[PDB]
């Protein structure tokens, strides 16, 4: 009797970390993989995802 | 009209109108551009022209 928000994420329990993808921030997110290449510090992201 | 020094004779005058700067003229204040560089090196169109 308080929840106040009720999202559908994604099971943690399943996608573990042993699929190497950090799922907390909302969306999936496996870390080097599709990389843009010559881009600055950041832009390793928009696609990360 | 005149003579005009050099276009007449040759009487080397010893007298005239020189125009100068009222001051210094390179005091400071060098410009300076800030840069900014595209950020993709792989979507710089370069095409036309």
């Amino acid at each position: 009797y308080g929840a106040a928000v009720v999202n559908i994420d994604l099971n943690r329990d399943f996608f573990d970390t042993a699929t190497g993808i950090d799922l907390t921030k909302g969306i999936p997110l496996v870390q080097d993989l599709l990389v843009p290449i010559g881009v600055t510090a950041g832009a390793e992201q928009s696609a990360e995802y | 009209q005149v003579g005009i020094p050099k276009l007449e004779v040759d009487h080397i005058s010893f007298s005239n109108v020189v125009s100068m700067m009222t001051a210094n003229i390179r005091t400071g204040d060098d410009m300076a551009v800030e840069r900014v560089n595209p950020d993709d090196v792989r979507a710089i169109n370069i095409r036309n022209a």
